[PDB]
């Protein structure tokens, strides 16, 4: 009902102009790991986790195509 | 004293036994040949006119129906009938019972009574109970109730509106009320 | 062929000797109507 | 246990014999009952997550025949 | 195109059919304790309750197939209950797997009642007080009524649940292409489907009993 | 066409098996009737056996139902 | 509109009353009597009566055997020869009693005693399924 | 027509049966009183 | 229980991915709309 | 050994708590919904679930099987608790 | 009709055996009532 | 032993009654119908 | 043309169908003379038992109909 | 021409469905007449029923050979 | 010509249907017997509903009979 | 000769209508049985009926014979 | 030949007809189980009657496979 | 070719015929269930008659789908 | 082509056997309420024999439904 905004306004919410900086830093962590390739010392559990959410960033980017399409089951056309 | 506390249920079940052959009006044959007639009373003496009066109605109906050319056979529940109509209604008889009187009258009673009047080979096209029905503690009546066989109570024109009913039902029903006018005659008749 | 022949024929032994005989032998009659039909077809 | 070993030789490390593989099957199955099954005051959540996989499992071979009955074309 | 569900399931060209047929005794646990968890605890007393309502007419000889009977009616129940699920492939729908469990019973059993019981079993096939103008036609009827006694069982489990399978799917395709059209005739047509899912249940759950009790009863009649 | 002209028929063929359904739900629900008549106190039984019948030969219907649509639509 | 009698040797349980059902187990099956009844005739057997009154109660009573009549002034006479309340019986003496007489079933082998022998096995199979 | 009555017995000794029966089944808080207000006395001659 | 505050790379992941996902979208729609017509013409 | 007196805490019949507690410090609370919805939003969109006639047999078949649930969940489940309840007494009676 | 495709019949009635003949009935044989104590 | 981690062998160690008589009846259910 | 003819004679045929419902509705009423002779005093909730398969049996009958003009008109 | 000749075909298949009313008519009346030997006096009532099942079987019927002449004139 | 052979298939179908009536007429006295069997005193009314039955049920045959020689002869 | 095969179809169709006598028989032998069983007295009365209600009911069926071979050998 | 091909089709049409028969012996011998368990003393009589309504039923059934195979063969 | 077409028609013509059996197996069936209600001593005799009834009823059934075949394969 | 045509036509034919079923399935449930209304101790040994007739009328039902698909797939 009204505890769905209740937790959104937390997590469902547009990055702030502020907050960038630690972003880019994480993907500068990221990026750091894939330099040095040391990402073989995530055992799989958290290996398993990030995944879950580069798959989860990708169901958005899907959302977001079948929003831009004006329909839901494939392309209307 | 106590036969009249016990005679209550026994007078409202007795008298319930007999209100299909009241309500259907069942008149019984005025033209067969075969008759039973019972006559209840007691093994002790002392009992005043109870005995003679039951064996006064015993004899004037086996007079009457002899006259027709009925073919009777009697029934004694109790010594004392059997004593006094032995002598001179000897060819007359079928069974006779005792040990009546001393203890109060049971259903188990009439049950036997009924079984021993069953298993006898005497089909009998009707028949007639005699007993002392009770009125007060100074008055009974010397009253008589009929008993109708099979072939009468199916062959009735008012009993076609009775339902599920065959030959088998009906025998069961007509034993049945064999013993529950034999009972409600014991109870009527220890007071 | 150990622990295989413990759990599963030694249970089995009474019933696929004795009681499931006829079963055999349907089982082959079976087999003979299914091998009939997949030739003629 | 995977989950917490990050070597690729583990990979290899495994028994991929017909008695390992067994064994696996058969420990992760006693591991699902013993978890999910083999309690008392159980739940039908248990039995009700079988059926999904295997719901999962019987759409998985028919989607050959469920991709010719496309609304799209793209 | 319409019957395509009841062609062999193949999985990257494995005949998962294999693995479908070997599932439902997987969902049957059992346990050497006295007092288990609540599944082994409802499914023994439903195995309980299927042996006393199917072994009980037999006489010593016939009690011995008691493992055989209520293990047939608890496979094909539960065949037939798994087939409910959507997509899924049943294999009571093949008329293979329902003749390869009616002819081998069958047969054994008419074996069984022929190998002893032979004068009784010639017997049967003829009724008691029948007729002497009677005799010989009651004859060639019985057994062409004991030759379809096979072939009777397996068609009544496959043309039962095939077709209320495909019953279940065409109602459906209805309701798909009434999806785009007046919704509460949308609506009707999916609380026909439900009811229809209902019976479909209770047509399994008969089924699976019809087959094991005429087993049951061919195997007293020759016991 | 010819293949359209027997499919109308054979539907109609088809569809004629709905009397034997018919029939059965009346028989049914009439021996319902009179099972109930002599025995009310069973009532919530009885039905739920009428239902069970009724479910069963409606069934029968159906499946007549689904050729005569097998036949009209699906080919 | 229905006058209920129901009654044994010895006790009268109802008397004329007015109830609105009345379930009896004849010999040729169960059934239940309400008013306007078609008339009928029927002996019992061992079995439940169940008294329904206007009130919505029941009273359940047990029967061995009897006579019951409903007449077409919608008058209804039953007669028990022995009609026990419920609570007034035992099913371990039940089921004994039900084990010994199959003993002596399959120990019989005269007609009218095992006859006798199957009357008692019935009546101890409608003590116990009507007890529970 | 029953299979008793095929045996030979009457709806009398059926009844019988049939009460001596329930009158086993009563507990015994009431068994004594109800054998003893529904037993039989009567001897034939 | 209490939310938790994700972190600034997963959001900004997510919107990223979301506004590129709109625009190719769009852009598929537009470039799939002539084809397709021409293919539904042509095809009677 | 004795049997542990609970289970493993399945949300809505079909996932457990370990995988929401899993996906909760990463994600929060929405995480794992949000990425279910993700999923079958790419599933039904890139025809991954096609619909058919079979979506609607699915649909019937599911709410049957959440109303029988529903409905005879609590009678199924004491009735097993009773049954053991009533072993457990007569055993202990005969000891 | 499918259920007259007399090739994958075999696959059909193996396992089948398999399963009704030998594992259902070993999973029943598991499954023992014992005799109620005094 | 409580009779919560007993085992239908344990129990007929405690009593011997409650064995079934592999013996007089040797298949499935190792008893009469009626007594199950 | 053939279309037409086949129309008339699967529109016949399915109509056919009606016998069953006919036969139905004469057993259920059939039977509610027979149990309210027996019970009369139930003779409302008798009623209410006859409509009710009535409504059931004369619908296969309609779904039989409704077939015949799905053939006759619709096709 | 053959629409004439399948208008006669799909009459006389149309034709076929009294059947169905003949045999309900024929419940109807026998079940009257058992009611009426159980019950006598309920006499009058049962025929009211017994004409309102006729009523309802013979209206089937007659919505067969509704259909047969829609069919041989009204086509 | 195709327009007599559709009469005679024509008049077959509507033939058909007296088979309803055979089975209404052997339903109406056999619960005629039934009923006779149970209340021999009401035997001449019981007869008299056997003949209604009778006359009804008959008379649904011959309106089939009629619409066969309808299509037989009259077209 | 398009009449020499719709005149065999309309024999065959005609011939479909003894289904209905036979039922009716089966009907009126089994309710004879069970008013017997009923009331043996009746008997040969009972066994008058019967015969009276075969007589009609193949009669039935003998006018669907009669039918039949109106059309496969009087014209 | 349509001449070769109709008496196909009118063999099947009364072939038909055999319904009726196994329903008639259906009824009759289902009557002659409620006959004998309610009087098993008549037993005996019950089976005879059984039996003529047999044969009667079955012989109609026999006159529809007369006429089948009178058009199968005899033309 | 008009041979085989007709054989198909002529099958499943021949084929109906199985409704009839279908429902004596039905009567005869319930009919047992009713007697074995009202005498369930008998039970083992009453089954007895229950099988004879359904091998001649089905045996009838069988004789229908023997004509079938012998359109459809033996010819 | 015709035996496409005639494929259909004797589905539908082989369709119509669905009826007796149908009918049989719900006799046979009308005799158990009313059995069971009769003597509902033996409820469960009437359901029993319930099953069992069920398990045969429907049989027939379904060999009716064999012969419809052997007609319409395998050939």
């Amino acid at each position: 009902l009204a505890t769905f905004w209740y937790y959104a306004k937390v997590e469902l919410v547009p990055p702030t102009p502020a907050e960038i900086p630690r972003a880019i830093q994480s993907l500068k962590k990221i990026v750091n790991s894939a330099q040095t390739g040391s990402f073989k010392q995530l055992t799989v559990k958290e290996a398993v986790l990030n995944g879950l959410v580069a798959t989860e960033v990708l169901m958005w980017f899907y959302v977001g195509e079948i929003i831009g399409k004006r329909g839901i089951i494939g392309y209307d056309v | 004293a106590r036969a009249e506390r016990e005679l209550k249920p026994a007078r409202i079940y007795g008298l319930g036994s007999l209100a299909l052959y009241e309500k259907a009006d069942i008149k019984g044959p005025e033209d067969k040949k075969k008759h039973l007639l019972i006559g209840v009373s007691s093994d002790r003496g002392l009992c005043g006119a109870i005995h003679s009066s039951i064996a006064k109605q015993m004899k004037s109906e086996v007079a009457t129906l002899t006259a027709a050319g009925k073919e009777v056979m009697l029934v004694g529940i109790g010594d004392k009938i059997r004593g006094i109509l032995y002598r001179t209604h000897s060819d007359q008889f079928l069974v006779a019972f005792k040990e009546v009187g001393r203890k109060p009258p049971t259903f188990g009673d009439a049950s036997v009574i009924a079984l021993e009047l069953l298993n006898s080979g005497y089909e009998f096209d009707e028949g007639s109970i005699i007993f002392n029905k009770f009125r007060s503690v100074i008055s009974y009546k010397t009253e008589e109730k009929p008993i109708f066989s099979l072939n009468t109570v199916a062959s009735a024109d008012s009993m076609s509106i009775y339902d599920d009913i065959d030959a088998d039902v009906l025998q069961n029903y007509q034993e049945y009320n064999l013993a529950n006018i034999i009972y409600y005659s014991l109870k009527e008749s220890t007071t | 062929l150990q622990s295989i022949i413990k759990n599963i024929w030694i249970p089995m032994k009474p019933y696929y000797t004795k009681v499931y005989q006829e079963i055999w032998i349907g089982m082959g009659l079976m087999g003979f109507i299914v091998y009939k039909i997949r030739a003629a077809d | 246990e995977v989950k917490l070993g990050e070597l690729p030789s583990w990979i290899l490390m495994r028994d991929f014999s017909p008695s390992g593989i067994f064994g696996a099957f058969q420990r992760g199955y006693y591991r699902y009952y013993n978890k999910y099954i083999n309690v008392k005051k159980g739940s039908i959540s248990g039995i009700t997550m079988v059926l999904a996989c295997y719901v999962l499992f019987s759409y998985s071979f028919s989607y050959k025949h469920l991709k010719h009955e496309r609304l799209r074309k793209y | 195109n319409l019957f395509a569900s009841f062609i062999a399931p193949t999985i990257l060209g494995l005949p998962a059919a294999v693995l479908i047929i070997l599932f439902p005794p997987l969902l049957i646990p059992t346990s050497k304790y006295l007092i288990n968890n609540r599944l082994i605890t409802t499914q023994q007393w439903l195995i309980k309750l299927t042996s006393k309502q199917m072994m009980t007419m037999h006489n010593t000889k016939g009690r011995t197939w008691s493992l055989m009977l209520v293990s047939l009616i608890i496979f094909i129940a539960t065949t037939n209950l798994l087939g409910l699920l959507p997509h899924s492939f049943t294999p009571t729908t093949q008329l293979s797997m329902n003749l390869a469990m009616a002819i081998p019973l069958w047969a054994g059993t008419v074996i069984m009642g022929f190998r002893s019981k032979i004068k009784n079993a010639l017997a049967h096939f003829l009724p008691q007080g029948t007729p002497t103008p009677l005799i010989p036609m009651l004859v060639i009827i019985e057994t062409i009524s004991l030759l379809i006694q096979p072939m009777a069982l397996a068609v009544r489990l496959t043309a039962n649940i095939t077709a209320g399978h495909l019953l279940m799917h065409l109602i459906g395709s209805a309701t798909l292409a009434m999806s785009t059209i007046n919704l509460p005739s949308t609506l009707i047509i999916f609380t026909i489907l439900i009811l229809l899912t209902i019976l479909e249940i209770a047509v399994a759950l008969i089924q699976a009993y019809v087959f094991t009790l005429l087993v049951s009863l061919y195997l007293h009649d020759n016991t | 066409d010819i293949d359209t002209a027997a499919k109308f028929i054979g539907a109609g063929a088809a569809t004629v098996g709905v009397a034997g359904s018919g029939a059965g739900i009346g028989t049914v629900f009439g021996s319902l009737i009179i099972g109930y008549a002599r025995n009310p106190s069973l009532k919530q039984q009885l039905f739920s056996y009428a239902i069970l019948g009724f479910a069963l030969s409606e069934a029968m219907g159906l499946f007549c139902l689904m050729v005569a649509f097998l036949i009209l639509f699906a080919m | 509109q229905m006058s209920f009698t129901f009654a044994s040797p010895t006790q009268v349980f109802f008397n004329g009353a007015n109830v609105r059902q009345v379930d009896v187990p004849t010999l040729t099956g169960a059934f239940g009597i309400l008013a306007a009844h078609v008339p009928t005739l029927q002996v019992l057997r061992p079995g439940l009566v169940v008294v329904h009154a206007e009130d919505g109660t029941t009273s359940k009573y047990f029967v061995s055997s009897g006579s019951i009549a409903v007449n077409a002034d919608s008058s209804v006479q039953l007669l028990a020869e022995e009609a026990v309340t419920l609570d007034m019986l035992d099913l371990g003496a039940a089921k004994a009693n039900l084990e010994k007489a199959q003993a002596e079933l399959v120990g019989t082998a005269d007609e009218a005693t095992r006859a006798e022998i199957q009357i008692r096995i019935e009546a101890n199979e409608a003590l116990v399924k009507a007890l529970e | 027509v029953a299979y008793w009555r095929q045996a030979g017995l009457s709806y009398i000794r059926y009844s019988q049966i049939c009460a001596k029966a329930v009158r086993d089944a009563l507990k015994t808080e009431f068994k004594a009183n109800a054998e003893k207000t529904s037993g039989s006395n009567v001897k034939i001659v | 229980v209490p939310p938790v505050q994700v972190s600034p790379l997963i959001k900004l992941g997510r919107y990223s991915a979301l506004f590129l996902g709109v625009a190719y979208g769009a852009t598929r729609y537009n470039y799939l709309k002539p084809r397709a017509e021409e293919e539904r013409r042509i095809a009677a | 050994p004795p049997l542990p007196e609970y289970g493993g805490k399945v949300r809505y019949g079909l996932i457990p708590e370990e995988f929401f507690q899993f996906l909760y410090p990463k994600t929060g609370v929405t995480g794992p919904y949000v990425l279910g919805t993700g999923l079958i939003l790419y599933a039904l969109s890139k025809e991954i679930y096609v619909i058919s006639a079979e979506t609607f047999t699915a649909l019937s078949v599911l709410g049957v099987m959440v109303y029988g649930i529903k409905k005879y969940g609590p009678f199924v489940a004491d009735f097993a608790d009773k049954l053991n309840e009533q072993k457990l007494a007569q055993l202990e009676e005969a000891k | 009709m499918p259920q007259l495709n007399t090739t994958v019949w075999p696959t059909m009635i193996t396992p089948m055996l398999l399963t009704l003949f030998l594992i259902t009935q070993l999973k029943m044989l598991n499954t023992n009532y014992h005799l109620p104590p005094s | 032993i409580p009779f919560d981690q007993m085992t239908i062998e344990d129990l007929n160690e405690a009593f011997p009654e409650t064995k079934l008589d592999k013996k007089k009846y040797p298949y499935w259910p190792h008893q009469p119908i009626e007594n199950l």
